[PDB]
């Protein structure tokens, strides 16, 4: 039995603000008890108003970038625009279903502006199924991530709190903590945090370091 | 689980069917029907697995229809009953085999009522009567004890009561109402539905 | 298998092919449809007699299911093979529907048939 | 005459007459012109339109982002050889992850295109196209025809009336490539306004002009977005 | 008619489409190739047709295998893809039976392909000649040219092209089975001049490529300073 | 392959200013059996770009023959392009990854070192299509036995001479004679600068054996 | 999961909860379960999320294909033998999908239930999920042709409430359809703790 | 089996045992395992009888047609690569340990290795089969550089002598082949004629 | 007689030629774009009060946001129509958002060339397509309208009439038009253009109207809707 498959691991995050969109991931490649490397994201630019960030099997999340990237020049080719955040999540969908019976072992999360400049965030399971979410993790660590940022950003389980609007700064802050919170107990979560800042002004890029062990 | 059965006298044949639809612990349907019309005077019961059964059944049932259409008269019993079966044996190897047991009712102007017995790997049997499913272990050998050649429709029905209320007595399975149809001379008639 | 390009466009946009269909059409016998209030009719001609014939066996009136009859004019055995396609169809619009045809659908169903007699190579 | 129907049947001349005849479809589309410096590559094109209320045919098309097309000919014919050069660009993204050499992707051009002219009941392609791209080699003008010849150009037009807008290149060809980018363009706009009859002008309408180079993706500029291009024709 | 399909013949036994076909490469420029003691010199008479042209526009010399180059005449778009049928013949044999194709068997493989073309209505006979020239330790020197109608055969000189006959002439004055590559391009390049019509083709570029002891087997273009070189011995030879 | 027959085992790679310099021993084995004692696991692909392999040797021989096809092709075209070590990086990604969605993998691993326009390239590819670019690679135990080295010297001082990649190169294939079972003490070395690709070997290194008196 | 359905007088009422799951990790309180076919036509999802929403959005891009070629609503009947067919050439190949195809047409309000198994039938109530063993015990002691349009409502909504109660596989919100003549209306989305509150 | 073969300055020489067997019954103890491939070119097989035979048969034909096209003798290496391809392409389906050994006039004697897998490689002198694990260490301490003819024959002979002792799948005869630019010498070894080591003995 | 994609020494293709002289016998289909909406005015061309003219149908819905009128022959048109409104949905599907008009014009217009006796399919087209196409609709570019024809070129355009009095209307068309004209009046001139060339007197059964506007789905005039925009026409 030759398995096609391994587990690379990485931890990815998106948070959908007001007019912003934030995408995160470390940079640790790992397999077995072994890092491949310490400096190998896991989001890649789609357009000037959206980013994809994959985990998982990474010879899988290699080519399906590649796939994304080649038919997002067919649609901008066959119909002279730009695919919006929310086509290119349609379209992963089917592009994921298609390989149903085969699949690609990624964990994909999508995050740009929307049609009205507004923070999205698209979230899927590696045979397509996927929602808009105001934030979501995924990947190694994603259940350590998830409860805190329902709790954070969605209020969960707070009385006598003022539900406000999520400003970039405190999401930034969510962000950091969180990969830091997750570097503590996954063994595949490390060595450097890269984030990516959407919004109309383009996208900006930030790097933390994590621990290295 | 699903039960059918047919009784065949002298001029007519009768047929029951469960009207249960279950999966897993529940009946998800009390009034199901388990008979397809072929013709006038040709019914098939299809019972086994789930879309099979009813892809099987309706692919008969429009062929038998077509052949009415192409020649103007109606495929025999007989007949319909071999076209089934030669479907049914040619898909037995095939990438796509339908999983299915089946009885076959009919009455034919010439030959008179019959009703033929067949199992998912398309053995065809014509029989004096016949069922299928786990409790025709229960009621074959009432049918054996009291069917005679020339039963009566009025004990046939009475005969077919007799194997019904043996399902509920003793049957592990819950199936409390029945579909009941005769054939004879002047086509399908529905009678009653038997209930508990 | 024979490729042949058979109905082709003719200078001024005519379809040659399917004109001389046309003309066979016309010489065959008379056909007519009357649409009632709660009836239809059709009536067609003859088409030669002759006492030595089975009259059953040369109609050119013809069921393609229970509620839809049809009618012909033409090439006989033509006919036949339409007739045959539209009752298979019938069967399949039943099946994937549970409805019968309406006539607008196996109309359309013949039509589109005969369309694409007019535009594939070979035929 | 026997000799004219089939692609596959020479002349007693050694000519192929089908193939010639598909020529005649690039000479009676709309002029384009294709030229370089040392920095960019630019196609301009007038763009016929059918009726006073019509919106002025397509004549550039993008390819990769290296590679934009101009064409003449049968537009349907257009596309499909553009659909065939957009798929061999992303192959060879998607294999090497670097661009199509612009030079390969005419060879491949020049060998698909041949392939019609040799078997009976197919026939060539009507389309002629002007190639612009930008790769390690620096900016490229390429030429492709019917014949499935295709040619490395300083710069070229095609089209009605071309030949007056290759006269006009001929003339200025010296200077073409110490130019910067506005005069590489003015230079594209009068070659291709020697192609019109002598009343007629040079206009946001008419005028289509794609561009490429070391700092610039293959970018088509129409309508309102060539007048910075048109003003100062001065 | 009887000229119409390479699958009729004439009352006379010929195929005439094969013929049109040779005159397709017979209206052509002309090309040479010269064996010689240490390798093989091809040389094209290139005519300019638009000034608009860049330098090596449309070559008619080709790398076919890294110890094999071509030279055509005949319709260009044909010649290309025979370029393309030789190369994948001889990435084919190297995949297959581990070596360098042998030059000959390169020829007579690409000249079935060619004669393939000329049995069929369903297809034409391609209007290119073109000779394959090479050169090894072990086979040394070898020049062999192509027709349309398929046919091959070795050569110590040969041209084609439309003026075949006045360049063969020329090329029999040398004896090249004693000369060099250095001394030879030189010839081919006063060939090329000498049959070239100035008074009706008004411009035309030399192209020159060699494959011999002095770049080790390996088909390479004349490096650009030897063709100048070459170029002025011919202008001046013509005085 | 399903099953690999005769295997090679790690390959090491380093950065330095002006290049990389990869290593492989001579080996292949044939499970335990040291059985083909001199060949090259190390194949030049072009002027810029040099490739080794971990894994089955035939199947190496297979990407070989191809490879070596495909440079062939591309410099026939004489035409100024050629294929980038990212690009051979970028094609072998590919063709590992289409063979595993084929069930039908290239049971290799491999190492690609190149130097083009001023910058030093080196990459992995596995048999699943995992790849990606790194100072320092190692496969096999070289995994587990070297790159703890070579990362230890590379956090110090990431900028290393070309003699202090070779020197720290050797001192990890002792370390891999030492501890691989399926090692061998003779091994090449290829370097990609500048003036192009150089194999050098048959090598050795110096090995000490005092701690078996060590033991009481 | 836990989905249902049931006809009445008024329509169809349709509710499902909101959660998926990966093994035990809760993945979303927010799934949308109910899937809108047309303005007319409902589908509900249960069981592989990426089949269920594939196959209902290729069903609906069938309906519509059907409608725009006959130029006529597509019937419940023939839209739920639509999906039974797709999925038939599938069976055996690990789809996992149970729906309630939900509507009014012609022969007045329709519900079928379809499922990877094979299964098409046409009846008076289902539920379909994990949880609806749960659903069917609540639904079932409440049901009647004659409920009152809020008593239909107040059936529906409990029944699912109950559902995520015993079920671990369902929770979050429940969200509520009623199919009637004229259109199906989204009626209400309720989160179960909220829920919770007022039934206590 | 157990098969050799070694270089020679203008020659190589071949070996094999002769059994086959099926379990550890001998269907044959006298199989003839060096095949003829061309005038001057042998294969030695091991592994699969079927396997072996059909795929020597096949690149028989296929090195016949190339090089009567060629109009020249074949390169031994040819004859490797032909068998390297059909051996690496179907190695899922064949049991095929070779050795191609023979003569040709631009490279002389040769020897290839082609294991199962289907690698090929160029040695001094190959071993291969079941019976070579027993045989490496004393290969590895005789070879010399430099071996005559005769002394490449003395050195096949006891080594395969020393294999097909232990080596419970080989045995029977030692089948020999020279093969220099004037041909092919063959020759068997039997009985008395086999070399002879004792049995340690107390 | 000659083979199918035979070039003349003109340069086009015989069939293609010859399938635009097809659309002439057609009847007259008009568009026109503003910035309220499109409209597409159709003729029908009754032959005899027996035949039902509600059954001629030379304006069909592609989608919601995209009608489609049609002249030539119009038995031909099925195959686009489908085309169109199979590609729509696979944008839907794939995309889940609507496809331009542009796009759609250009996936039909793709098929146009496929025609041929020895490349292809057992039984693949023997000939191009006898039918001209106006694509009226709007999408995020605004209103428009695109003409196409058997060549398979398409373009946008301010207004155009199609079929057998097309030259003619496309004279009163530049006429009338203005780029600041409302769809009422667009709708007018359209009715007003019809009765001119039409052989038979124009009234509320012999002709056919539809619109789309960015408030609204394609719409097909019924009887009383035309009988209103008649009166004054
Ligand atoms: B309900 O049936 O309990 C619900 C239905 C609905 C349509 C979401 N189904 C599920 O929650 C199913 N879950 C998933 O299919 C799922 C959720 C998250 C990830 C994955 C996944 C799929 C392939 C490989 C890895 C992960 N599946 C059900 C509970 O399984
Ligand atoms: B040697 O490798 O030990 C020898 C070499 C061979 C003659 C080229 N191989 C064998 O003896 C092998 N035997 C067979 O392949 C063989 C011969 C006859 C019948 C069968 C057989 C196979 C399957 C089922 C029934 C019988 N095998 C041996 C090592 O396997
Ligand atoms: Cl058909
Ligand atoms: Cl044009
Ligand atoms: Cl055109
Ligand atoms: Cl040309
Ligand atoms: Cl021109
Ligand atoms: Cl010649
Ligand atoms: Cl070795
Ligand atoms: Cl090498
Ligand atoms: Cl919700
Ligand atoms: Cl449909
Ligand atoms: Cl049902
Ligand atoms: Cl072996
Ligand atoms: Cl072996
Ligand atoms: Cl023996
Ligand atoms: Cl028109
Ligand atoms: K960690
Ligand atoms: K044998
Ligand atoms: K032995
Ligand atoms: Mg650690
Ligand atoms: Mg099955
Ligand atoms: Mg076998």
């Amino acid at each position: 039995r030759f398995s096609p498959y391994v587990f690379n691991g990485g931890t990815i995050l998106a948070i959908a603000g007001e007019d912003f969109a934030i995408v995160a991931s470390d940079t640790r490649l790992s397999e077995g008890f072994s890092i491949h490397t310490r400096d190998s994201p896991k989001c890649y630019k789609l357009t000037d108003k959206t980013v994809i960030g994959c985990s998982g099997f990474h010879g899988d999340c290699l080519t399906l970038t590649k796939i994304i990237e080649a038919r997002l020049k067919m649609y901008k080719h066959s119909n002279n625009k730009a695919m919006t955040t929310g086509a290119i999540a349609a379209m992963l969908s089917t592009i994921l279903y298609s390989r149903r019976f085969f699949p690609y072992y990624v964990y994909n999360i999508i995050g740009g502006l929307d049609e009205e400049g507004k923070g999205a965030v698209y979230s899927f399971d590696p045979v397509g199924s996927y929602q808009r979410d105001s934030f979501k993790a995924g990947g190694s660590a994603s259940a350590m991530l998830q409860p805190l940022l329902d709790n954070q950003v969605g209020f969960k389980n707070m009385q006598n709190v003022e539900h406000v609007p999520l400003s970039l700064d405190r999401a930034m802050r969510l962000v950091k903590d969180v990969f830091i919170s997750a570097a503590e107990r996954d063994v595949y979560t490390g060595d450097a945090l890269r984030i990516c800042i959407v919004t109309k002004e383009g996208i900006r890029e930030e790097t933390v370091s994590l621990r290295k062990d | 689980m699903e039960y059918l059965i047919g009784i065949q006298g002298p001029d007519y044949v009768l047929v029951a069917s469960d009207r249960v639809a279950a999966s897993n612990i529940v009946q998800m349907k009390d009034d199901h029907d388990k008979m397809f019309k072929m013709s006038e005077k040709i019914l098939l019961l299809c019972v086994g697995e789930a879309g099979d059964t009813v892809q099987f059944a309706e692919y008969i049932q429009k062929n038998v229809q077509l052949y009415k259409m192409r020649n103007g008269y109606e495929l025999s019993p007989t007949a319909a009953a071999n076209f089934t079966r030669r479907n049914l044996a040619d898909c037995l190897r095939s990438r796509t085999p339908y999983h299915v047991n089946l009885l076959l009712a009919g009455y034919d102007e010439h030959e008179g009522p019959a009703l033929y017995y067949m199992d998912y790997l398309a053995a065809l049997a014509k029989a004096p009567f016949a069922a299928h499913g786990y409790g025709a272990f229960l009621t074959l050998s009432i049918l054996d004890r009291y069917y005679t050649p020339t039963i009566s429709r009025e004990r046939a029905v009475e005969l077919l009561r007799k194997c019904l209320e043996e399902l509920q007595k003793r049957f592990i399975l819950n199936l409390p109402t029945f579909s009941v149809r005769i054939i004879d001379k002047n086509g399908i008639h529905d009678l009653d539905n038997i209930s508990f | 298998s024979y490729d042949r390009a058979i109905t082709v466009f003719s200078p001024d946009g005519h379809l040659f092919q399917v004109e001389y269909a046309q003309e066979a059409v016309k010489k065959g016998s008379t056909a007519v449809g009357v649409r009632g209030r709660d009836i239809v009719v059709l009536g067609v001609e003859k088409k030669s007699v002759a006492k030595l014939q089975d009259e059953r066996t040369v109609r050119k009136i013809c069921a393609l299911d229970d509620n839809v009859c049809m009618a012909f004019a033409g090439l006989t055995a033509d006919a036949r093979i339409v007739i045959n396609r539209a009752r298979v169809e019938c069967q399949s619009h039943r099946l994937t529907v549970e409805d019968p045809v309406t006539v607008e659908y196996i109309t359309r169903y013949i039509a589109s048939l005969k369309q694409r007699y007019t535009q594939s190579n070979g035929r | 005459n026997q000799y004219d129907n089939d692609v596959t049947v020479w002349s007693p001349q050694g000519r192929i007459h089908q193939i010639e005849y598909a020529m005649e479809a690039v000479k009676q589309g709309s002029a384009t012109v294709g030229l370089k410096s040392k920095t960019h590559a630019v196609l301009v094109a007038l763009k016929r339109a059918q009726s006073e209320l019509a919106a002025h045919q397509k004549k550039i098309l993008h390819v990769d982002n290296h590679i934009g097309i101009s064409i003449a000919g049968l537009t349907a014919d257009a596309r499909l050889l553009c659909n065939f050069m957009r798929q061999e660009c992303l192959d060879s993204r998607f294999v090497f992850d670097r661009p199509l050499p612009v030079s390969r992707l005419v060879s491949l051009i020049g060998s698909k295109t041949q392939i019609p002219t040799q078997r009976y009941g197919r026939r060539p392609y009507g389309v002629g196209l002007l190639i612009a791209g930008y790769d390690d080699m620096g900016p490229h003008i390429f030429q492709t025809c019917p014949s499935a010849n295709y040619f490395d150009c300083r710069a070229m037009s095609i089209g009605a009336r071309s030949q007056s807008a290759r006269t006009y290149l001929e003339r200025h060809m010296s200077e073409f490539m110490e130019c910067n980018l506005n005069e590489l363009v003015k230079h594209g706009l009068r070659a291709l306004r020697e192609t019109l009859p002598a009343e007629q002008d040079l206009t946001t309408k008419n005028v289509s002009i794609g561009i490429v180079g070391k700092d610039l993706e293959f970018t088509i500029y129409d309508d309102d977005d060539v007048s910075p291009f048109l003003e100062g024709l001065e | 008619g009887y000229d119409l399909s390479a699958s009729t013949f004439s009352p006379d036994g010929r195929v005439f489409q094969v013929e049109y076909a040779m005159k397709a490469v017979e209206n052509s420029s002309t090309a040479i190739g010269i064996r010689c003691k240490d390798g093989v010199v091809f040389g094209v008479e290139k005519l300019v047709l638009s000034k608009l042209y860049e330098e090596g526009s449309n070559k008619r010399l080709f790398n076919v295998d890294r110890h094999v180059g071509m030279a055509v005449a005949g319709l260009l778009a044909d010649a290309r893809s025979l370029a393309d049928i030789a190369r994948e013949e001889a990435s084919n044999f190297r995949s297959n039976f581990g070596y360098n194709i042998p030059l000959k068997h390169l020829a007579d493989r690409v000249a079935m392909y060619v004669h393939a073309y000329t049995l069929y209505s369903a297809v034409r006979p391609f209007g290119c000649s073109f000779m394959l020239g090479s050169y090894s330790v072990n086979d040394g020197a070898q020049l062999y040219m192509i027709d349309p109608s398929g046919v091959s055969y070795g050569y110590w000189g040969c041209a084609i092209g439309k003026a075949r006959q006045a360049a063969k002439t020329e090329i029999e004055k040398l004896q090249m089975k004693e000369m060099t590559c250095r001394d030879i391009v030189k010839e081919v390049a006063k060939i090329i001049y000498i049959v070239h019509d100035e008074v009706k083709d008004k411009a035309f570029e030399l192209e020159l490529s060699w494959v011999g002891e002095l770049t080790n087997g390996r088909h390479e273009i004349v490096p650009k300073d030897i063709r100048e070189e070459a170029e002025k011995y011919a202008k001046e030879s013509l005085k | 392959t399903q099953n690999p027959m005769v295997t090679g085992t790690s390959v090491l790679g380093v950065k330095f200013e002006g290049g990389v310099v990869i290593a492989a021993d001579m080996l292949g084995s044939y499970g335990s059996l040291a059985r083909f004692r001199n060949i090259s696991r190390i194949m030049r692909v072009n002027n810029s770009t040099m490739l080794g392999a971990s894994g089955d040797y035939a199947d190496f021989q297979y990407l070989k023959q191809v490879l070596g096809q495909m440079v062939i092709d591309e410099e026939l075209l004489g035409d100024g392009h050629s294929y980038s070590p990212r690009a051979i990086h970028s094609w072998l990604t590919r063709a590992m990854y289409s063979r595993r969605s084929k069930m039908n993998p290239l049971w290799n691993t491999m190492v690609i070192g190149g130097y083009a326009d001023g910058e030093s390239f080196l990459g992995y590819v596995d048999m699943l299509g995992v790849a990606y670019e790194a100072p320092s690679l190692a496969t096999g135990y070289g995994a587990y036995l070297a790159q703890p080295l070579l990362r230890e010297v590379l956090e110090k001082q990431p900028v290393l001479s070309q003699t202090e990649a070779r020197d720290l190169v050797e001192r990890c294939m002792r370390v891999l004679y030492y501890r691989d079972a399926r090692s061998y003490n003779r091994f090449q070395i290829a370097t990609v600068t500048e003036k192009g690709v150089e194999i050098e070997g048959p090598l050795s290194t110096e090995t000490n054996w005092d701690i078996a008196h060590m033991i009481s | 999961t836990t989905t249902l359905a049931f006809k009445f007088r008024h329509g169809v009422i349709v509710a499902a909860d909101s959660r998926a799951t990966a093994g035990a990790y809760i993945a979303s309180q927010t799934v949308k379960k109910v899937i809108e076919i047309n303005p007319y036509l409902l589908g509900t999802m249960a069981g592989g999320a990426a089949d269920c929403s594939f196959w209902e959005r290729l069903l609906a891009r069938q309906c519509r294909i059907y409608e725009l070629r006959n130029k006529e609503r597509i019937s419940v009947a023939a839209a739920s033998k639509l999906l039974a067919n797709m999925v038939y050439q599938y069976k055996g190949m690990g789809l996992s999908m149970g729906t309630m195809i939900c509507g009014w047409d012609k022969r007045g309000p329709g519900l079928y239930y379809v499922d990877s198994e094979g299964n098409r039938i046409s009846g008076a109530t289902f539920s379909v999920g994990s949880g609806s063993v749960y659903a069917y015990g609540v639904m079932d002691r409440g049901y009647s042709y004659d409920l009152e349009v809020e008593q239909a409502y107040d059936l529906a909504r409990r029944a699912i409430y109950q559902a995520t109660y015993r079920d671990a596989y369902s929770g979050g919100a429940v969200n509520l359809y009623h199919v009637r003549e004229d259109g199906w209306i989204r009626v209400s989305s309720d989160n179960v703790a909220d829920l919770h509150e007022k039934y206590s | 089996t157990t098969i050799m073969a070694v270089q020679f300055d203008g020659g190589v020489v071949l070996g094999a045992d002769s059994r086959t067997t099926t379990g550890s019954y001998i269907a044959n103890r006298v199989t003839d395992k060096l095949t003829p491939i061309h005038d001057r070119i042998f294969c030695c097989r091991s592994g699969s009888a079927a396997d072996t035979q059909a795929v020597a048969d096949a690149v028989t034909y296929q090195l016949g047609f190339h090089s009567i096209e060629l109009n020249e003798p074949p390169l031994v290496h040819t004859a490797a690569s032909l068998f390297k391809e059909m051996c690496y392409r179907y190695r899922e389906d064949l049991m095929a340990g070779i050795i191609i050994a023979g003569w040709d006039p631009q490279e002389g004697g040769q020897v290839y290795s082609v294991p199962m897998g289907g690698m090929m490689v160029r040695q001094s002198f190959a071993i291969g089969g079941s019976g070579s694990s027993y045989i490496y260490g004393y290969v590895d301490a005789t070879y010399r550089e430099g071996m005559t003819k005769e002394e490449c024959l003395q050195f096949t002979a006891n080594a395969l002598a020393l294999a097909m002792e232990r080596d419970g799948s080989s045995g029977g005869v030692i089948r020999l082949a020279a093969i220099a630019e004037s041909g092919v010498e063959r020759q068997v070894l039997l009985g008395d004629q086999i070399p002879k080591f004792a049995v340690a003995t107390l | 007689d000659r083979g199918v994609n035979t070039f003349s020494p003109e340069g086009r293709l015989f069939q293609v030629e010859y399938a635009i002289e097809a659309i002439k016998l057609g009847s007259t289909a008009i568009g026109i774009q503003t910035s309220e909406g499109v409209c597409l005015a159709v003729e029908k061309r009754i032959t005899s009060p027996l035949m039902e003219p509600s059954s001629i149908e030379k304006i069909v819905e592609i989608d919601a946001h995209i009608g489609c009128a049609m002249s030539g022959l119009i038995a031909d048109a099925k195959t686009l129509i489908d085309k169109a409104r199979v590609e729509t949905q696979n944008h839907w599907f794939t995309y889940n958002e609507t496809m331009t008009v542009e796009s759609v014009t250009q996936a039909v217009s793709n098929l146009a060339l496929q025609f041929g006796e020895e490349d292809a399919d057992p039984g693949a087209m023997s000939r191009p397509f006898g039918v001209a196409l106006l694509f009226g609709g709007v999408d995020e570019k605004g209103p428009q309208l695109f003409h196409m024809d058997p060549s398979g070129t398409f373009v946008q355009c301010d207004a155009r009439a199609i079929g057998s009095a097309s030259e003619g209307a496309q004279s009163s068309l530049q006429e009338v038009y203005h780029k600041s004209m409302t769809l009422k009046e667009a709708i007018k001139s359209s009715l007003i253009i019809l009765k001119q060339v039409m052989e038979e007197k124009l009234n509320a059964t012999n002709i056919e109207l539809a619109t789309v506007q960015p408030g609204q789905n394609f719409h097909m005039f019924t009887k009383e809707e035309l009988e209103e925009v008649i009166k004054d026409i």
